[PDB]
């Protein structure tokens, strides 16, 4: 299925994923298309930061859902 | 008919998804200070207008404060109204004279505390930490040539100065993450921004990335040990309280940053960080100034390993000055932006 990944500047990419994909796997797929190491990424969906070892299944991610992507460590 | 049934459900699902996404994006852009909704000047005025509307501040006084704010912003200088001085000297006195559970304590050099004002409350932390660090460099003769003629900048000036580092060519990927602009925003910043700012001023510094916990129960012993190593000296005749020449350490976790101004080695051999928070109001900081320090107040400054359980910390530490050639080398290196990682 396709999902979208959108940064807080509005930059958007599409990813091909399965529900069984871990959040770790999704961060790898983002690195694959953008070159951003997974340690620099925080993914948020429905108010929650997504945990590496959980699956898209775990969070009800649907086709054409958008995950938001926070980059680096700021505060 | 069948196709229509599928198309309608999909449309409805998509619309709900879109509404949710838009609402979340808005909330996040706003939290991170990237929604372009204005800056420090605006927030100060809005929050002062609340103070008038609530009846807590005379309308004339709003005009005076506004006038003074505008002068400070024109000059680029922090107005000092959130500054508290003398904390290091007060800690030195306390550790020297008071019965403590401490074997040895190392302190950074003189450091002024800055908290957020009405203008930056909620988002100014990283900038306020930069101001604390800079206050220490500005009293240290090693940095006289690189920092000659500088006063503590106001937050809008710090935002300008970061932009200037981006314009020179530092960290273009980091710039793009913040829309290439900081003035007129409430943007959260991190150690990467503080790095390129200091580097652009010819200050030699580096980031160390404690990217996962290294101890039991999610603790970060490596972090504590790195700070001990930074503050401490090899041996000899070192006194119980050592007030070093070293600058404080900028400490970032996700959502907030603070300034580490020293480290205690307890008699039981455990370590405790001494940390200033730009969220602390002046009245709380003042308590450290009294001759005998409350137990709660000292406790507030002291952070043991149990108190630092965020997943990832970064520090930025200052190490001396750069030549122009070393600055240009670091500017080029910042194109593919990396930091030392522990472990
Ligand atoms: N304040
Ligand atoms: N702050």
């Amino acid at each position: 299925m396709q999902i979208f990944v959108k940064t807080l500047t509005g930059k958007t990419i599409t990813l091909e994923v399965e529900p069984s994909d871990t959040i770790e796997n999704v961060k790898a797929k983002i690195q694959d298309k953008e070159g951003i190491p997974p340690d620099q990424q925080r993914l948020i969906f429905a108010g929650k930061q997504l945990e590496d070892g959980r699956t898209l299944s775990d969070y009800n991610i649907q086709k054409e859902s958008t995950l938001h992507l926070v980059l680096r460590l700021r505060g | 008919l069948a196709h229509q049934l599928q198309q309608e459900e999909d449309r409805k699902r998509r619309s709900e998804e879109s509404r949710q996404e838009i609402e979340e994006f808005q909330k996040l852009q706003r939290q991170y200070g990237l929604d372009n909704s204005g800056g420090y000047k605006q927030q100060q005025l809005r929050n002062m207008e609340i103070e008038v509307n609530r009846g807590r501040m005379p309308p004339s006084e709003f005009h005076r404060r506004k006038a003074d704010m505008m002068e400070s912003l024109a000059l680029g200088f922090d107005d000092g109204k959130t500054k508290t001085s003398g904390i290091i000297e007060a800690l030195h006195r306390y550790y020297q004279n008071a019965a403590t559970d401490v074997r040895r304590v190392w302190l950074s050099s003189v450091v002024d505390h800055f908290h957020s004002s009405l203008g930056d409350k909620g988002w100014g932390c990283g900038y306020r930490n930069f101001q604390m660090l800079l206050s220490s460099l500005l009293q240290n003769d090693a940095y006289n040539d690189c920092l000659k003629g500088m006063l503590i900048p106001c937050i809008p000036k710090i935002q300008s100065m970061i932009e200037d580092a981006w314009k020179e060519g530092f960290d273009p990927q980091g710039a793009s993450q913040l829309n290439n602009r900081l003035q007129g925003t409430k943007a959260w910043i991190g150690a990467c921004e503080v790095y390129i700012l200091l580097t652009s001023l010819r200050v030699k510094c580096h980031i160390v990335d404690f990217h996962k916990s290294t101890g039991p129960l999610g603790t970060h012993p490596r972090l504590f040990e790195w700070i001990l190593n930074y503050y401490s000296s090899e041996g000899e005749g070192s006194p119980k309280v050592v007030c070093t020449s070293k600058p404080p350490i900028y400490l970032q976790h996700q959502g907030h940053s603070r300034t580490v101004i020293g480290i205690e080695e307890k008699k039981n051999r455990t370590l405790c960080l001494l940390i200033l928070d730009p969220g602390c109001p002046s009245r709380e900081m003042q308590k450290l100034l009294k001759q005998d320090i409350e137990a709660s107040s000292l406790k507030q400054l002291r952070k043991s390993m149990g108190n630092l359980k965020h997943k990832q910390y970064q520090i930025l530490a200052v190490e001396g000055a750069l030549s122009l050639e070393e600055k240009l080398a670091r500017r080029q290196a910042s194109q593919v932006f990396t930091a030392e990682k522990i472990p």
